[PDB]
């Protein structure tokens, strides 16, 4: 109206002086993250196993096998996990680490109670299954991961590939993720256990996804986020999913871990990541201003990825002109709808990349999108407003 | 979790009355409620739905005029007023919610919380 | 205006009541599929072949080879396609389920004359071409695939690995697609039929995709989607695709299918996923909804795919302002263009899953913002209207 | 207003004469490529190399070895990039030709100062590095690539595959990417200088990418995009990328091309791809219409990607309607700002094909919204300058 | 498949008048079509377009207020009306279409059914 | 490549006022140019903006009433004038700017350029 210190941007006016506005942006503020309220929010994957981190329980580690609670919203918190301690694995010659961010984005998770495959009847018996006491079950002995079977040949001698099928065993609709592997040593101890020294070769097929892997006799990289015992050999593990009624086949060759107890999950888990952690309760999970209670409809600051009762970024601060009519259409704006962002819950960081870049292009494009579309509105409303 | 109880069902001549009801626990001020029904033979159909916090009513055309939706946050419950039944209405009826703002207000897939039912039959 | 029974959203003002309303909406019922008005319509890959279907068809079975008439809008019903019966076939270990879904994406498909690979000069020679009565030709007799040359050495003996370029033998700007296999038996018939009993290896590699492949030798699953004929051995089938003026290598060993008449096509296909046989005709093919004629500007219910003269997506109910210029505004808001959206066309269901997320992920956010375009222009036109 | 030959479009009223427009599109016409004015634009990857092409200078050719200047805007020009002559190439078996345009994306890229490997000391040793004429150093001798080393084994024995681990050597938050390959030769050649006549097996693992690689022994393709010097073989070139701290690892047989001097890059470079020479300056780079001065908010025509002060694509002809107010939202709609559209800049043409597709999916309906939202700003202008 | 004929050609002096016509079979309530032309070594050019349900018009820049479309489907024909020529429009015109609408109405790629072609010459 | 120079630091007790300076030589007229401060221990925070061209300011809200920005391109500089400062406002003050419209106006990946540095102390 007439002259005073406050300035409302009009659609078709531009610029001009109003007495008094109404604020519709805040910048927040970092801060840790919060449990999101209304929804079960899934930190660690099993908090209720104690010294075991997600990877020890996606390996199926003997002393913290447990339940899996459902959860529609989790968090992630480690772009590279690691072990709290088994046998010496090979971590970065196959993409085992991000199994535990693959089961993180299904909603129901749990382990099978029978073995898809009889490790007794696999080619090349007879078998015997052995077992270091590098980590531990519930009474101290030897163990080994739930989800595998260490088979050492009775009879000692060299086999061509052998092929066996790994059937999907659980309901259907579930994707059945595998999980296998296979153990190498130095020489003379190859020579005594499997009865030749030559390196192994392996490989696996499943939905038309096959690698090839060749193992290494001798030098070893020294031993890194195991229990410390000194063994001289070390293991590569590797996973492969299988959707809804299709098996998998796997070529493998002296010192093969077979799969036992296989993963299937069914659902869909929102997945945005974080840091533990999870102290309070927060309206809003931003992924970058942490946990966060939602006040105003709008926000200025870095846009990034959210879930929850969140507000809508914008580029710059808003304003609607102030001084019945005025409290219409402040609900209007308030009301506004959009759907939010999340990860795809499929797409690996370390595997993935050309995708996630498309993925946070999008992000961005939408973002100036929907900013777009709220700064004509909010110059419609307070031009209908000053009228 | 939130539980969702229907009740209110029962028999009622073509051309009379009904209202049903639906006790949501643990709903959040961005959620959304909606009505469900499931002729025998058939996939449920959207009805009615509204909004938790400001009571956006969005109401199917087969049921319109006829239907209304509304909620009472005080009491914790979601009603469905019936008027003007006719025998095509004969169905079981399911109360649905989710927490946040979906990609649409139809469909079973927008929905994440599911009643168990209640049983309407409509006879002369 | 007045009070009345009929309201109005407005941009400004909010609810209004007015006398009398225009729909804009309407909910469609779940119908057949019928041809497109105005666009030939592909459902069958071969409608004048009987008794095939279309991985028959892509495979060159002996009795239904003919030619692929063009199309611009294709149908895609079978999203694991299965064959009508001749060799039997390990279908589940390789892609080759999704060559079908493949040349559906193709305007113009059709197979070569001329044979790619003379298959009697190929390494490894003196070759003699095999054949077995599962699948007969025009004549009852021994026939095999079009598009494969099942070469059985002469000279029965072990072979290191040997190689062979596959190269374009088509008109530029036309994707080659060349199929190629291997075949495997038990152990006494491999080593009278080839002179060795262990597994062969074989890799294949184009445009910097490679495959490895390993035969088995022994225990064979179950005969499925074969003409009913005792078989001690099967097949493995794969594909690749080669660009344009790009050839192609293959590493194989004792028990190839030496590819003869390869897959080259041009064009780009309009594909939409739903249900045989093609009754009637609609002016818009809606992935869910089946066959559905426009009637009104928009429509609510579940947002799909859609080709076609079809309508616009909407979440909530929109009504038009009533009781020469509500003439004028209705012609304005049908008038609106927006282009409709399909299938890659080149993503497979089976292998690129990540990508397919990230599409439907796009489809759902540009639905949204459409959507919210309109009722914006709706609330625009309509408080136009009122005042 | 009155009567005139001049019409203008309104959201409400819809046409409308007006006595007067002021035209607010233009289309331009193809030029040429200019630099882009305030920005470093990158055509050439070192232009002070003379007589050198990308691929010359990626694969480190002995005499255009030199420093690569840092550019935020580069500019791709050859899809299919070739060679100026050195050892033959087998350049279609792997993905080499696209590492050029992978260094294209990345705004500062250096080659290391130390080897990453000690050739001398690789297992399989006692090795001496052979060299060849075929592309000599400054001084007129034997030389080879700066990125490998052909190593020969002093000790002329079949092996066992070997195995040998590429670790991280720059600065962390480097991508680095290591070229190595293998060398092949004919029977009588290889028996004499590797002192086996069987094909050798070759694999590589980075990040949970593995590819797998087999000799061919005998008939070669002839010669191409090499100095012209009679040579009885050639060789297979290959690389990978490792993110900031994770290793790779190789396993190989005889003919080793082990890598010295590995490229480790880091930033974004935003690349368009066109024609050289780059000739003048121009404030915007239209990847259809070349270098393009910016003089009006929008233009008509093909859509496409562009890099700079460019205005924004719209569908059709709008104009802005005339006879302080006029001038008042002139400006405005001259001020509309809206983001940019590049390539991937880690999608390759060859290997990511569905991913590009995709991208040119969300580009066309980005530009499609973006128009939508244009025409309906420009509506609701003429509209508030008509009243 | 729709067939598109084009008729009308001939060579007229500099400053006269001439008329196209272009008959197509087979189009839908959605369809576009769109006139061209190709001057000798040179590439197609965008000239005009029009809708064949509402007959909205789209002129390119060269030749506003000098030419003009227009369509009837009681004879399902569309036009294209020259005022004014001059020595730089010859060339050869071809006459366009497409079913449904698509990203631009500019370009080759936009529109899928191609007519033969037809003879335009400018000399004094 | 441009360049970016700041000066006009020193100290000033709490309640007076200051002025900063920064010249930029090869901006384009479609450049943008903004102010950030890290106080000691922290990280950058968004400070203001300007538009090279139109001369359009975006202010953070805890600077805004008493900080303000403005351009002068016949000399080349860019000035931040400060009222009423407090002891909260003792940081290290930098310049940046980028050539064309970027993501956002927050943050400092939409920046390219960036100036040294210079010090304000602010104490009684
Ligand atoms: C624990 O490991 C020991 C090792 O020998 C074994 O004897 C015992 O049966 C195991 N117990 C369970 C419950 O796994
Ligand atoms: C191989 O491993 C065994 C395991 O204890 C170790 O004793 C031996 O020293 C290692 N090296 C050799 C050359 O055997
Ligand atoms: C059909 O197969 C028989 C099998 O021996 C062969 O002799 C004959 O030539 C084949 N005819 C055609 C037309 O392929
Ligand atoms: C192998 O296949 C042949 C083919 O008929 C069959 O006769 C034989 O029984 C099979 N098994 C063995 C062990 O030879
Ligand atoms: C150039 O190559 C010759 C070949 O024998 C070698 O002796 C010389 O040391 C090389 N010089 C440089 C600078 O690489
Ligand atoms: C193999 O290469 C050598 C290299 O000069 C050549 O002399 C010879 O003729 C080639 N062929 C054979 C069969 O050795």
């Amino acid at each position: 109206s007439s002259n005073s210190p406050h300035v409302v941007k009009t659609a078709t006016q531009g610029e001009v002086n109003v007495t008094g506005v109404i604020p519709l942006t805040t910048t927040p503020t970092k801060s840790h993250f919060a449990n999101l309220k209304g929804t079960e929010t899934r930190g660690k994957l099993c908090p209720k196993c104690l010294n075991c981190t997600d990877l020890d329980v996606a390996l199926g580690r003997p002393k913290c096998t447990g339940k899996i609670p459902s959860a529609r919203v989790s968090i992630l918190h480690e772009v590279r996990p690691v072990t709290s301690g088994c046998f010496p694995i090979m971590h970065d010659r196959t993409k085992i680490r991000q199994l535990p961010n693959l089961l993180r984005g299904y909603e129901h998770v749990r382990l099978s109670t029978h073995n898809v495959i009889n490790a007794e009847d696999a080619p090349g018996r007879p078998y015997e299954i052995g077992t270091s006491g590098s980590c531990p079950n519930i009474t101290n002995g030897n163990g080994f991961f739930a989800t595998m079977a260490w088979a050492v040949p009775k009879n000692k001698t060299a086999t061509n590939p052998l092929t066996i099928e790994v059937p999907y065993i659980c309901t259907e609709g579930e994707d059945q993720i595998t999980v296998w592997g296979f153990h190498s040593d130095n020489e003379t101890q190859m020579a005594k256990l499997y009865g030749d020294s030559k390196p192994q070769k392996f490989t696996s097929s499943a939905n038309g996804v096959t690698t090839h892997y060749v193992s290494q006799i001798g030098g070893f990289p020294n031993q890194t986020e195991d229990g410390g015992l000194p063994q001289s050999g070390r293991i590569v593990v590797d996973y492969m999913v299988q959707k809804s009624g299709k098996t998998g086949t796997i070529t493998y060759q002296r010192g093969i871990l077979l799969p036992q107890k296989v993963w299937c999950a069914s659902g869909r888990s929102k997945v945005i990541k974080g840091s533990l952690p999870l102290i309070g309760e927060a309206d809003c999970l931003h992924e970058k201003y942490g946990g966060l209670n939602k006040s105003k409809p709008y926000y200025t600051g870095e846009h990034a990825k959210a879930i929850g009762n969140c507000p809508i970024w914008v580029k710059t601060p808003l304003k609607l002109a102030n001084g019945n009519k005025i409290t219409k259409n402040l609900n209007s704006l308030s009301e506004l709808e959009v759907k939010n962002l999340q990860r795809l819950s499929g797409a690996m960081d370390e595997l993935h990349n050309e995708i996630l870049e498309l993925d946070e292009k999008v992000d961005d494009l939408r973002a100036d999108t929907i900013s777009s579309q709220i700064e004509l509105a909010v110059l419609l409303s307070n031009e209908g407003i000053i009228n | 979790d939130v539980q969702l109880v229907e009740s209110g069902g029962g028999l009622v001549q073509p051309g009379g009355s009904l209202r049903l009801s639906c006790a949501a626990s643990g709903l959040v001020d961005s959620a959304n409620v909606a009505w469900f029904r499931q002729a025998p033979g058939k996939e449920r159909e959207f009805v009615a739905a509204v909004k938790w916090r400001s009571g956006s009513t969005i109401y199917a055309d087969s049921v319109e005029g006829r239907f209304t939706i509304s909620r009472d946050n005080a009491k914790s419950t979601v009603y469905l007023q019936m008027n003007s039944l006719r025998p095509e209405d004969t169905a079981v009826y399911y109360c649905a919610a989710n927490q946040w703002y979906s990609g649409g207000y139809y469909g079973e897939k927008n929905y994440d919380y599911w009643g168990q039912g209640t049983l309407v039959t409509v006879s002369s």
